[PDB]
C-alpha cells in the first residue's frame, strides 16, 4: 500500500514481491525513506532496523532492497547510519542489530554501502546492571562482536 | 511449572515463555496464574506453606519461580512491615 503500516509489516513478512513499485512511488510523492513518517516516532526504528529484527532463518531479501531504495534517494550514509532516537534503546543502529543476531553476511553489506563503525549505543538499556541496564558491552560494535563470542566479525571489522 | 509446548495449538496454556534472546541474556517468562492468587480462593504458594506437611517442602520451595517470587514481595513488604 501507500502508508507506513503496510510497509512496516511486509518487511517483517519478508515478501519482496509485496514491496514492488515503491521506488517509483517515492519518485512521485518526493518522500525520503527516513523523512518524517517511515520511522517510529517513539523510538526511531526504521525499516532496515525492523528488517534485522524479524528474520527468516537470518535472511531477509528486503535488506539489500531497502539499501537500494535509499541509494536512489541518496541516503546511504543516512538510512544506514540513523541511530535510535529514543532514550532507553538510545544510539542503537542497524549495525548493532546485525552483529547481535550473527548475520555475518549482512554485516559485510552494511559497511560496504557505508556504515558508521563508531556509532555508540549509549542507551539506558545498554548500561551495566548497577546503572539500570541489562547488558553492557562498551557501546562499540567492535566490542559488541567480542562480547557475542564471535571473532568472525572481529576479523572483518 | 516448566511447561512450554511446541504443538502451537495448545499454546495458550503453556507456562514458560521466551521474551527476548539478545545473545547471552535470555528473558524467560513464568505465569503467576495460580501462584499468587490475588482475588481468588486459595493459591499454590499457600498450600506450600500452610497445608503441606511433607518433608519435601524445603526442596519444593527451591523451584525456579518461587525463589524469585518470594523475593518480589519481600522487597516490597519486608522493609515496610518491619518499620511498622
Amino acid at each position: 500500500m501507500f502508508n507506513r503500516h503496510m510497509l512496516f509489516d511486509i518487511v517483517s513478512r519478508g515478501s519482496t514481491a509485496e514491496l514492488e513499485g515503491f521506488l517509483p512511488f517515492l519518485l512521485a510523492q518526493k518522500k525520503r525513506l527516513t523523512d518524517e513518517e517511515f520511522r517510529e516516532a517513539s523510538t526511531g526504528k526504521t525499516c532496515l532496523t525492523k528488517a534485522l529484527m524479524n528474520l527468516n532463518g537470518g535472511k531477509n531479501d528486503t535488506i539489500p532492497m531497502l539499501i537500494d531504495i535509499a541509494e536512489k534517494t541518496g541516503n546511504l550514509r543516512e538510512f544506514i547510519n540513523s541511530p535510535f532516537r529514543d532514550v532507553y534503546y538510545r544510539g542503537q543502529t542497524a549495525l548493532h542489530i546485525a552483529i547481535e543476531r550473527r548475520c555475518k553476511h549482512y554485516v559485510e553489506l552494511l559497511v560496504e554501502k557505508g556504515a558508521d563503525v563508531h556509532a555508540q549505543a549509549r542507551g539506558r538499556f545498554f548500561q551495566p546492571k548497577d546503572e539500570g541496564g541489562y547488558f553492557y558491552f562498551g557501546e562499540l560494535p567492535l566490542s559488541l562482536a567480542a562480547c557475542t563470542n564471535q571473532p568472525d566479525i572481529v576479523h572483518y571489522l | 511449572i516448566r511447561l512450554e509446548i511446541k504443538d502451537e495449538e495448545a499454546r495458550h496454556l503453556s507456562r514458560k515463555f521466551r521474551d527476548w534472546a539478545y545473545g547471552p541474556v535470555y528473558s524467560s517468562l513464568y505465569d503467576l496464574s495460580m501462584l499468587d492468587t490475588c482475588g481468588e480462593e486459595v493459591s499454590v504458594l499457600e498450600i506450600l506453606v500452610y497445608n503441606s506437611k511433607v518433608e519435601n517442602r524445603h526442596e519444593m520451595l527451591a523451584v525456579e519461580p518461587i525463589n524469585e517470587l518470594l523475593r518480589d514481595k519481600w522487597q516490597k513488604f519486608g522493609a515496610v512491615s518491619f518499620y511498622i
